[PDB]
């Protein structure tokens, strides 16, 4: 990913990141939390480039959902169930009413 | 002819006049009390929708009392009290002789302090200026039965402090009932004797014959009454200070109210009036339950209103006073019981919000909360009601929504919370700053914990009416507030949603955007109802109803344009986003900006999300040109031209949004690079610098339409020269100054670098400034004057870079190879490009003849020596390099020109050392 | 107040009339004859719109019928593309330049919808087929011929409206070709 960033190929950055973080998403593993802090850096430090490409908007929407799903499983795996509910509500992927 | 500059500049100016017209609506919103000041009779105008999503108050969280305080309640021997100090972000509780200060912000920090005497009351006041250490941000006043103490709250940061005791003075056995302060640091006390006292305290001794640094004075004991006890007074039960009118008020234990001036410097205590609310009421009810009534409380009416204070009855009946008269009466809502016997114990008011707590059981209070709810006033100030001559002579324009809660534990105090800076906006203008302000939080402290209670904004209450998913309540809202303002609130919800977010470059401006409190489902429900409520732009005639006094000639009535509810909602959103900017100067007479970086970013985020809204809403259909207006059937051409004028006015508004972003962005960049160092140094004339406090954001938006280098270009003029004079990278900052606010800038920086080499000479630094100057020219090719650049390289003798530069610039004059293909019918584009390439390769031939001429000038002067051989070698070796640099080029005309020069120098040997197809 | 049904409002009623009947019937080609409903609906909106203003001709969507047959009646954009090829090849559209410009514009905006629904390698293999490509190139050549036949009688906004269309059709043919040669890699 840092090499693909060095040549500004941001579609592939989002493609790799979503592919490795989805397979890891629910896991209690060092690679999951290390890749999640790296993803929180890719957010802060590059999002203005990652959202401006003419491809990969869905790959960014997925990145901006996975970086919230990791934050939801962070709270579920740490008994913070009321804060976890508020993360998945404000993710809009589930229905709250009929 | 038609002129597209004139048309765009007229569109832009008409959209500025449209924004002035909308911003003076945002400014001029009327005081609703002005209609009501002359109603004799009780007010009852309570708004409801029959649906709970219309609640103007919501409980945000509850937090229970810390276990030290709860075990304090299990050990209380005589007395408790509860209180609130948002003026430091703390609650306070006192249990007999112990005082607790508790953090209700998300640190939880408790601080306990013990006294040797039972506590009577406690309050927090601003210190007298120059009187303590400057780290003493507040003074806490604690009364007991025997003494009164002044604690200096001395600060180590913004959230934590020392409780330093500094001064005490006896009570004289005067039980103190209430305690109030001023922004000069005056301190008033009320006694159970019915006197008002003040604390003369000072840093250094009050009188030159004494050691007093604290002293108590009675301010309402006239010098004869000490010798003639001609009745007691009443106990006083409340004190209030109206800072904004410079008035003290005091409420007495028979409902008698007294008013005193403190003077416009805090200079005085000067009694003005006694008011007798029960007599003032019975006077009205004899000029058109009750015999048990008392006034419970007094509260302030905002400075901007003709009302000065409110007094509140033991019935929920509110009494609105001018200093002259009782001027309106307001009944409770029917959420207070029809039996007319509710135990109302606590009553609070701040700036168009009102609360009553009333006891229901030994463990529960009913909290009734009302807000002034501006819907008819908001609607009739934006929408001209076509229902002419409505007889508004009896309509009570103080509309309130009433809300209802049950609360476990006895409500002991209420305050408003300090979630907003500078001043609270007066209730009938909350709408004007709604998008800049947080919701108006209240704090309700009771015998179990602290309830946090927000007043909803009209945007937040629309979000709840949309989350109801009820199409009828959303239709009710659009016709209750008006389609212009409901459209403005749908646009606000879209600006608060994820999908409106055009990002800023976080790599320079880190994270500060509008908090995204609105979900996608709510944002595009709001967009769907905005589309459904929009309508078309249409012409109308104003029906000027003639008064029946004769013909003498009528006027010709015009046709006039109604824009859509989407256009008017956009213009009523944009005017509120720009309201704090538009009428204000950007630069202080101190030489600094008027706004902070955080404020500039929040205005930038509103305008970028609104720019996103214009290109996602499709109100400007992408790729359509400016509609060219000309100078059953006829009433098609009515909408045909109305839709052209809306599309014109929308393009004018978009251009003003974009330029408002460009101005905020330029003032953010100028803030980083020390704004005042750029302002004081700038090439701006001294009598312009003496008037920049008079130059508004509005007037800067106009300034480039009327070279006249504008004030903005003359700050870029000092930024660029400040970066140069510190050797800072000027190009990182410029890529931002061209994405947010190429060739023409960089052609000057090439000329600037080459004018350092022509000043300082050839060295590894200045010879890099030559490498850098080539690569920058190539990065802007062919958009420069080649011959003027070639004479700079020739004046440096940096010859080796001129051949590549004259070849690349010749390629970028024809990046289609059109001059490479011989045509028996040449285009005039081909003739032009062929002449341009022949003029650029003529600079290589200018260089080669210059080098050959320098060689010949020196050989005509070395007339008696030997050693010149190396100078002769190196000169021909540079010529062979310049030849080979062209022989690599696929352009035949470069080749035929070099071959013509080799032949005209007689250098026929070199054709035997070349192989390229054009030689044959 | 003689209620003006707008050129939008006529299309809004007619689209609703076609879609809501199609939803109970499709794929009954007897009671919902898609090619006839297209060939008559487009001809009736052409005949109604011809005499209208050059901004009533900006309430009209190009995909007025073609989206709703997909959006509501669930007819595939591939199936619609060849019902429009049949409409243009079989129908009286070859008799008048203005009508041939109109239906060829609807056909290329229908192909612009299809280029936003194409996902798979298999679909990219259909859109690069010789039969689709040769229809697109015949349709561009036809429109480009008739446009330069009328570039002396048409007005200077409606000329630009067709010049902006030609650059789309040239891009659409370029996408049928890029999807052809993204097959060798």
């Amino acid at each position: 990913i840092e090499f693909w960033i060095m040549i500004e190929e941001y579609p592939r950055v989002l493609e790799i990141y979503n592919s490795r973080i989805s397979v890891l998403l629910t896991s209690i593993s060092s690679e999951r939390d290390q890749l999640y802090q790296f993803g929180k850096q890719l957010f802060n430090d590059y999002q203005g480039r990652l959202k401006t490409t003419s491809t990969a908007r869905t790959s960014y929407l997925a990145f901006e959902q996975l970086l919230k799903l990791c934050d939801f499983f962070d709270l579920y795996n740490k008994e913070k169930y009321q804060e976890a509910i508020q993360k998945i509500e404000n993710l809009e992927i589930l229905p709250i009413s009929e | 002819p038609f002129n597209k500059e004139e048309d765009l500049k007229k569109i832009f100016l008409n959209s500025i006049e449209s924004i002035d017209s909308s911003i003076d609506k945002v400014a001029t919103i009327p005081d609703p009390t002005l209609k009501v000041l002359y109603k004799r009779d009780p007010g009852f105008n309570y708004f409801d929708g029959g649906s709970y999503f219309w609640s103007t108050l919501v409980i945000e969280k509850h937090i229970e009392l810390p276990q030290e305080i709860t075990n304090g309640y299990l050990s209380t021997s005589t007395k408790s009290l509860l209180g609130l100090f948002p003026e430091i972000g703390r609650a306070w509780i006192s249990i007999d002789q112990t005082l607790y200060l508790w953090d209700y912000r998300d640190s939880g920090e408790l601080i306990s302090h013990n006294l040797s005497q039972i506590i009577t009351n406690c309050a927090l006041i601003q210190p007298k200026k120059n009187t303590f250490k400057d780290a003493v941000k507040k003074v806490m006043v604690v009364c007991t039965h025997v003494e009164i103490f002044l604690f200096a709250l001395c600060y180590s940061n913004e959230t934590k402090f020392e409780i330093l005791s500094t001064l005490s003075i006896p009570s004289d056995n005067i039980f103190i009932t209430d305690i109030v302060g001023t922004k000069e640091g005056r301190i008033f006390l009320s006694g159970q004797d019915g006197n008002i006292y003040e604390i003369e305290y000072s840093k250094d001794n009050l009188f030159w014959f004494s050691n007093e640094k604290i002293k108590k004075i009675n301010l309402t004991q006239t010098f004869f009454n000490s010798f003639i006890n001609l009745s007691k007074k009443k106990e006083i039960i409340q004190l209030i200070y109206d800072e904004d009118r410079y008035l003290l008020y005091s409420l007495s234990k028979d409902s008698t109210i007294n008013v005193y001036s403190l003077g416009k410097i805090g200079d005085k205590f000067e009694h003005l009036k006694t008011i007798y609310p029960i007599n003032d009421i019975d006077s009205l009810f004899n000029n058109n339950s009750r015999k048990n009534m008392v006034i419970m409380s007094i509260h302030i009416s905002p400075k901007e209103t003709e009302f000065n204070f409110i007094a509140i009855l033991s019935s929920g009946e509110r009494l609105y006073y001018t200093l002259n008269r009782l001027a309106y009466i307001r009944s409770p809502p029917n959420n207070v019981d029809n039996n007319g016997n509710s135990n109302i114990h606590y009553t609070y008011y701040s700036n168009g919000v009102f609360f009553t707590a009333s006891e229901v059981s030994d463990q529960e209070d009913r909290l009734v909360g009302t807000t002034l709810f501006g819907n008819d006033i908001i609607k009739s100030h934006y929408e001209t009601s076509k229902s002419g001559f409505s007889n508004q002579i009896s309509q009570d324009t103080l509309s309130e929504k009433s809300n209802l809660f049950s609360i476990r534990g006895r409500v002991s105090v209420i305050k408003e919370d300090i979630v907003n800076d500078g001043k609270p906006t007066v209730y009938y203008k909350e709408l004007s700053n709604e998008h800049m302000n947080t919701p108006r939080r209240f704090l309700c402290l009771n015998s179990l914990g602290l309830h946090f209670i927000s007043k909803l904004r009209y945007v937040d209450l629309l979000q709840n009416i949309l989350s109801s998913n009820n199409p009828q309540d959303i239709d009710n809202f659009f016709d209750a507030f008006g389609k212009i303002i409901a459209s403005s609130l749908c646009i606000s919800l879209y600006c608060s949603s994820p999908h409106s977010s055009i990002l800023l470059h976080d790599q320079v401006y880190s994270g500060i955007s509008i908090p995204k409190t609105t979900t996608t489902r709510i944002a595009d429900l709001a967009m769907t109802f905005l589309r459904r409520k929009s309508g078309k732009p249409q012409y109308y005639q104003p029906v000027v109803i003639q008064q029946m006094f004769g013909d003498m000639g009528a006027p010709v009535n015009k046709t006039e344009l109604m824009y859509s509810n989407a256009y008017n909602g956009l213009l009523a959103y944009l005017a509120r986003v720009l309201y704090p900017l538009w009428n204000q100067s950007v630069v202080t007479s101190a030489g600094c900006s008027y706004w902070s970086i955080v404020q500039l970013q929040l205005f930038q985020s509103h305008l970028s999300n609104l720019l996103s809204f214009l290109d996602i809403s499709q109100l400007i259909p992408k790729g359509q040109e400016i509609p060219i207006i000309k100078i059953s059937s006829n009433e098609i051409y009515g909408e045909d031209e109305a839709i052209k004028n809306e599309k014109r006015s929308l393009i004018g508004l978009k251009n003003i949004i974009v330029k408002s972003i460009q101005i905020l962005n330029l003032f953010l960049i100028l803030s980083q690079y020390n704004f005042k160092q750029l302002f004081d140094s700038s090439s701006i004339e001294l009598d312009i610098k003496r008037k920049i406090d008079l130059l508004k954001f509005r007037d800067i938006l106009n300034s480039d339409i009327l070279t006249s280098n504008s004030t903005l270009t003359l700050l870029i003029d000092s930024l660029m020269k400040t970066l140069n004079s510190h050797n800072i990278n000027i190009d990182q900052v410029s890529n931002q100054l061209e994405t947010e606010c190429k060739e023409n800038r960089e052609l000057y920086k090439v000329k600037e670098k080459l004018n350092m080499v022509l000043r300082d000479g050839s060295t590894y630094f200045t010879d890099s400034l030559v490498k850098d100057s080539a690569l920058i020219l190539d990065s802007i090719s062919p958009n420069y004057n080649l011959s003027e650049i070639v004479d700079l390289f020739i004046a440096i003798k940096a010859f080796n870079y001129v051949t590549p530069l004259c070849l690349q610039y010749a390629q970028d004059l024809d990046p289609r190879g059109i001059t490479l293909i011989p045509s028996n019918n040449p285009s005039d584009e081909f003739k032009l490009k062929l002449s341009q390439k022949k003029s650029t390769f003529q600079e290589i031939i200018k260089l080669l003849n210059f080098i050959q001429s320098d060689n010949n000038n020196n050989n005509n002067n070395s007339g008696g020596g030997g050693g010149d051989n190396n100078n002769y070698n190196n000169t021909f070796e540079i010529i062979d390099i310049i030849i080979q640099q062209v022989l690599v080029c696929q352009d035949r005309l470069a080749h035929e020109m070099i071959y013509s020069w080799i032949l005209n120098n007689g250098m026929t040997s070199k054709f035997f050392e070349i192989n390229t197809p054009f030689i044959t | 107040d003689g209620l003006k049904i707008s050129v939008g409002g006529v299309i809004e009623s007619l689209v609703s009339k076609i879609s809501n009947i199609g939803y109970d019937f499709y794929p009954n080609e007897i009671t919902f004859p898609v090619e006839f409903i297209i060939n008559y609906g487009e001809r009736a909106i052409f005949n109604f719109s011809r005499n209208k203003s050059e901004a009533e001709k900006k309430e009209i969507s190009p995909n007025w019928l073609t989206s709703s047959l997909h959006d509501h009646v669930k007819i595939d954009y591939w199936i619609l593309v060849d019902y429009y090829n049949n409409t243009i090849e079989k129908g009286s559209w070859k008799e008048e330049d203005e009508s041939l410009i109109y239906i060829t514009s609807v056909y290329f905006y229908l192909v612009e919808s299809l280029i936003n629904t194409i996902q798979t390698a298999t679909e990219r293999r259909l859109f690069s087929s010789k039969q689709i490509l040769q229809s697109l190139e015949n349709r561009e050549s036809t429109f480009k011929s008739i446009f330069n036949r009328q570039r002396s009688s048409l007005n200077q906004e409606t000329i630009k409206k067709l010049e902006q269309l030609l650059i789309k059709f040239e891009k659409i043919i370029s996408i049928s070709k890029s999807f052809k040669d993204f097959r060798g890699y």
